[PDB]
């Protein structure tokens, strides 16, 4: 919960959630990239990915 | 009338260290007024009243106070020829002026073989001339300039 | 590179109970 | 005439290459002594 | 030209030699580091590199 | 606060046996 001094000049919300996001890449052959990491995990079920 | 403090820039003996001894040390100087004096509109000033006069030049030697114990020490390492000094010229070159003609576009340059053996890059700018001469004798009265050189 | 070099492998070894590193 | 193809040439009028000499003996021509300056 | 001739003399004027803490008598690298801090001798020396 | 880090591991500027 916050709190501002008020502004009507039309506004809506932003916030800013400090988390690791680290991306690792690994090469296994000659003209191969594959990208090893799951961001924006879970994935159970069976209907719409 | 002025009273200034002038360096030697020469790079062999600007950062030397000079051992006991009696040495013979002379350098000469330039009163010529548009190589030593520098100008706004780089207008001559040898069709202008400016000369110069020197009248007397000092040296003014700083010497560290040694302890004459270590002093001697210092002295003796430095007598062996092992322990010779080594300095090398900042901008280490070998400088030539090739002339550009007035309105030329193109610009050979013919140099005989050399050993190219530990050398380094090229570097290179364009002057501007006419007006002056080159470095000699430092004096011409035919001057033309004063500017930045 | 248009530049100098000097000795630099060796450094100021001083204690912090004398500003000065000897000499035999 | 002198070329539209043939090497691989270009035009320029005094032909020099050379250096830097010396020593004063730079302007002749020009106007004349003056020493330590004068109009 | 010919072959190498300029390799000893690299070793001599320091373009191309050792380093100036090795070239140096131990007495001598052992008095500039103890004077270090108000008598600096460590620019009379050229250091190679290459 | 805020992240990333990054870490990086004689005369004559190369010398090795790095190898598999």
């Amino acid at each position: 919960n916050f709190e501002v001094d008020p502004m009507d000049e039309s506004t809506l919300l932003y916030v800013v959630f400090e988390v690791f996001d680290v991306v690792r890449v690994h090469q296994p052959h000659r003209g191969v990239i594959e990208a090893v990491y799951l961001r924006t995990p879970f994935s159970a079920g069976n209907a719409t990915t | 009338p002025f009273h200034i403090q002038v360096p030697q820039k020469f790079f062999a003996i600007k950062s030397l260290l000079l051992l006991p001894g009696s040495y013979t040390y002379e350098w000469n100087f330039r009163k010529d007024v548009n190589m030593i004096l520098q100008s706004s509109l780089g207008n001559d000033l040898r069709t202008d009243g400016a000369s110069i006069s020197f009248t007397s030049i000092n040296l003014y030697a700083t010497f560290f106070p040694m302890a004459h114990n270590t002093a001697s020490t210092l002295e003796a390492m430095l007598r062996n020829d092992t322990n010779d000094q080594s300095f090398n010229d900042y901008l280490s070159a070998a400088n030539m002026l090739y002339p550009i003609p007035a309105n030329a576009t193109n610009v050979p340059i013919s140099i005989p073989s050399r050993n190219w053996a530990a050398f380094r890059g090229w570097s290179f700018t364009r002057l501007k001339t006419k007006e002056t001469p080159s470095l000699g004798s430092g004096f011409d009265p035919y001057f033309v300039y004063s500017g930045s050189i | 590179d248009i530049n100098f070099s000097s000795l630099a492998p060796r450094h100021g070894t001083r204690p912090f109970m004398g500003t000065w590193s000897d000499i035999g | 005439m002198s070329g539209s193809g043939s090497f691989e040439g270009g035009v320029f009028s005094p032909y020099l290459t050379g250096r830097l000499p010396s020593w004063a003996g730079v302007r002749q021509n020009v106007m004349g002594s003056t020493v330590d300056g004068r109009p | 030209m010919a072959t190498p001739s300029m390799l000893p003399q690299w070793a001599y004027m320091h373009i191309a030699g050792q380093d100036a803490s090795e070239y140096l008598s131990p007495g001598l690298v052992q008095f500039a580091r103890a004077t270090d801090t108000y008598f600096s001798l460590g620019n009379k020396f050229r250091n190679p590199t290459v």
